[PDB]
């Protein structure tokens, strides 16, 4: 088994690394480690640097990546940036082995931003018309939506970018009132919060 | 210089250890000593897989699952085999999910949906991979094959 | 009386035998890291100085000290730990830094007489470092 | 009848009295102590003996007087020895020259002790005599007195005995130590003497005269005596058995000696009283 | 010159300096999961750490290593974490000695005990660190504490 020490990664303006933890809770088995970093494309465009980028994890054992900017202050200032962490562990008859690639969100986050990270959750705002709900974002910061009811009928998961909009499916047939929770910076539910119309 | 000792660190909430299990073909040219079914094989004996979600952090409700690896020359949702001279031809493997419904090989995060997970406890996933025609005839020659299971964190 | 007789006479204080012509005084190992902060002293030891054979006549003798004293008042240490002097007591409470005298009766009964002193070192401005001590003070007995 | 002293002062004349000075030189005699010879002292003439004749008489009533008026003795008169104080007049002296001749007169004490004295200081009182005077040309008779007052510091011996000296210093080594007292006693005719010590007194049995030093005394000290090597007590009579013309030693020494506890430092001085009878 | 008192004795270095590298120091205690915390008591794993003492007096013997800071409200043997918005609430700092028993935050000397030493050679004080739950359920976020180090020497 292989696991990730966090689900989603904060690379604050002017750090010069962050650690993601990997895990392998197996004594008989033994994999290739290949970590690295994609842009919102998916695109390997190398913003970023994993190290190691290779390496054995030979039965119970934890390693620490370490990832580093390499922008030099080229994305933007005004918002966060989004990338994905990739970790890929390939185990080393007629059979399909398989390989693991845990992904991550990794958050690119300028410094002096006016609104703290915990107060984006309740800027949220919605539209209800069509077939279809629109979530608006304000802020500066992702908001990984999850937990959308209309009543008691839920609705898709959303991923709502900074400054922007996102839009969903929507039955009318469903209920009146809107609630909603937010995954932070550490990977923890935000308490339910009263979905705001307009 | 008054002897002081700074401690730093994180209390996160955790993905999940994922591990594949290895789906194993016995065959021994099974139906393809009597295939020849239209280019339209489908119907092998499907053998299941699981991926083991387990132990997981209180974080995980949804995660959005895929597969990638070197689609068939003819079908693009097929696996290709391994194409070495010691191996079958006109066969890629398929991969179905849980409904028996064919899995979009290196399809887009934008094509995926969400597998909503128990948070806490241990989720298990349930694949099945069998051999499906692309030509005829087969032959006779291993099936070795090796595939990318991706879980994308919410 | 037909004749009388006038006898003048004088009673001259003599001097005693010295008993303790060198006292010998150990304090043994002091520690650094109790002897930081200043005023820090080590434990008192007790010396005497006896002088016995007493002449009868000599009802007191007064003890006169001397020694090498540094910028503290007290007593120098000639050894190489620094920061570190050595004091001299007796055991009613006064300091006897060179120069300073005690007087003591002679006891009749026995013939002789005591002082009773007490020594310790002790560090003034604080740090004492590593090293040895050495003092010796010199002492020289009046008599009355 | 015209007189004056061996000093050459003239005895003033007349019916009064006239104060005669004098030299002593007192002595212990056999029988009978010397007080003053004055046929040595007051020489006496005739101014006009062609003409007149002088007699002097002692007449009765003469006697001691001043410190030594409670004594009794004789007084040579002439060569031959009367009563003292007289009790009847004197046979007379003839003066018939203008030679100075000595007043034949001396006054002797009858001891009454063995060794004492009596200081007489130069300037007061010794004897009062009375003389009478007549002559040859008529029946006239007058008395006069002279008073004999001494010159001289002296010590009139009242006893058959005599000390070698009446006041003695010692000086003590410094302590402990002795030195010897240097007294002795001759007596004119052989005698059986002995003495007794006196002073202040610190213990109980009275053998250790007491510390009177004035100045910066010591403590715990005193002085006492001894001979050959045996303590004299206070107010205890020593014999010295017969004693003779042979000057005798009482054979004293000076010591210290502890009385109190704690020696202090100091000076000593003690007072010692040597007094003597016979036994 | 008559009668002489003479005084004899030793100064000795019972003690050590800090060496540089341990003067000022910071512990990572890394990333931890916020499910392990079952129940308050519950403890992550051990996270090592160590003082080095050089160079030391030829007359030590041992040392009294107390730690001193802001304890928490909850438990006072732990070092608390600084409460900011991000902070990680319901947990405490432990400290531990080399046999990993607890050493208290402010203890006083008596509750402390020795700790053997070489003498004129170096030394080294080895501990550990790790958390503790003081209340359930955890909240997650960043691990932030200083304390400061006291040797008393015997």
């Amino acid at each position: 088994g292989v696991a990730l020490g966090a689900t989603r990664v904060i690379y604050p303006a002017g750090q010069k690394q962050e650690q993601l933890a990997v895990t392998n809770n197996d004594e008989n088995s033994t994999y290739l480690i290949q970590s690295w970093v994609e842009n919102a494309d998916g695109v390997k465009d190398g913003r970023f640097i994993v190290t190691p980028p290779l390496f054995a994890m030979k039965g119970k054992k934890e390693n620490t990546l370490r990832i580093l900017d390499a922008t030099n202050n080229q994305l933007p200032q005004d918002r966060e940036s989004l990338f994905w962490m990739n970790v890929k562990a390939i185990p080393s008859e007629n059979t399909l082995q398989l390989a693991i690639i845990s992904r991550i969100k990794l958050y690119y986050r300028p410094a002096k931003l006016a609104l703290p990270p915990d107060q984006a959750a309740e800027k949220l705002r919605f539209r209800r018309s069509a077939n279809s709900l629109t979530l608006i974002n304000p802020t500066p910061y992702y908001l990984t939506v999850t937990e959308l009811n209309a009543g008691t009928r839920v609705l898709e998961n959303a991923l709502v970018p900074p400054m922007g909009e996102s839009t969903v499916k929507l039955p009318s047939d469903a209920g009146s009132n809107i609630t909603y929770r937010t995954i932070n910076d550490y990977g923890a539910l935000t308490p339910k919060m009263t979905g705001v119309m307009e | 210089a008054d002897s002081t000792i700074t401690i730093r660190g994180y209390v996160r909430d955790n993905g999940c250890s994922v591990a594949a299990e290895s789906t194993n073909f016995t065959v021994d040219l099974m139906e393809n000593a009597a295939k020849q079914f239209n280019n339209i094989g489908a119907t092998t004996p499907v053998v299941p897989f699981r991926i083991l979600l387990s132990p997981c952090g209180n974080a995980v409700s949804a995660v959005k699952v895929g597969f990638t690896g070197v689609a068939d020359s003819h079908n693009a949702n097929l696996l290709a085999l391994e194409n070495t001279v010691s191996a079958a031809a006109g066969l890629g493997i398929q991969l179905l999910n849980e409904q028996q419904n064919q899995i979009p090989l290196n399809a887009p995060s934008s094509a995926l949906s969400w597998t909503t997970l128990t948070p806490g406890k241990p989720n298990t996933l349930n694949f099945y991979a069998r051999l499906m025609a692309t030509q005829v005839p087969v032959t006779a020659g291993h099936i070795n094959a090796t595939a990318t299971f991706t879980l994308e964190y919410q | 009386a037909d004749v009388t007789i006038t006898v003048n006479g004088k009673v001259v204080a003599k001097p005693c035998t010295v008993s303790t012509t060198n006292a010998t005084v150990d304090l043994g190992d002091l520690y650094s890291f109790s002897l930081m902060s200043a005023g820090a002293a080590s434990a008192w030891h007790d010396v005497a100085l006896e002088l016995t054979n007493c002449p009868v006549g000599t009802s007191r003798v007064t003890a006169s000290f001397s020694g090498a004293a540094d910028s503290t008042g007290y007593y120098k240490n000639q050894g190489t730990a620094q920061n570190i002097q050595l004091e001299l007591q007796d055991d009613s409470g006064n300091t006897l830094n060179t120069g300073a005298t005690k007087t003591v009766q002679v006891d009749d009964s026995s013939q002789s007489a005591h002082f009773p002193l007490q020594v310790r070192a002790l560090t003034v401005n604080g740090g004492a470092t590593q090293g040895t001590i050495q003092a010796v003070i010199s002492i020289t007995y009046t008599y009355s | 009848f015209a007189c004056k002293t061996a000093n050459g002062t003239a005895i003033p004349i007349g019916g009064g009295s006239a104060n005669v000075y004098v030299n002593l030189a007192p002595a212990v005699n056999v029988g009978q102590n010397l007080v003053v010879d004055l046929s040595t002292q007051i020489f006496c003439h005739n101014d006009y003996p062609e003409t007149i004749t002088d007699y002097v008489t002692l007449q009765r009533g003469s006697a001691y007087g001043g410190v030594l008026s409670s004594f009794s003795g004789t007084v040579k008169y002439n060569g031959s020895s009367y009563p003292f104080p007289t009790t009847s007049e004197t046979p007379r002296v003839v003066y018939n020259s203008r030679t100075d001749k000595p007043w034949p007169v001396a006054l002797y004490l009858t001891p009454v002790s063995s060794a004492g004295g009596v200081a007489i200081k130069a300037g007061s009182l010794i004897a009062v005599l009375i003389l009478r005077q007549t002559n040859n040309y008529n029946s006239d008779d007058f008395q006069f007195v002279w008073n004999i007052y001494a010159n001289n510091d002296v010590v009139v011996p009242t006893g058959g005995c005599d000390v070698s000296a009446r006041d003695v210093t010692v000086t003590l080594p410094d302590y402990p130590g002795s030195v010897p007292i240097p007294l002795t006693v001759r007596c004119d005719q052989t005698q059986s003497v002995s003495y007794t010590l006196s002073g202040s007194v610190a213990d109980a049995g009275n053998s250790i005269f007491t510390n009177t030093a004035s100045f910066s005394p010591a403590q715990g000290v005193g002085v006492q005596l001894t001979r050959n090597g045996t303590i004299i007590p206070a107010n205890n009579t020593v014999s010295l058995g017969a004693v003779g013309t042979s000057a005798v030693s009482l054979g004293l020494t000076a010591n210290y000696a502890r009385t109190g506890g704690q020696v202090t430092a100091g000076n000593v001085q003690s007072i010692i009283g040597v007094t003597f009878v016979y036994q």
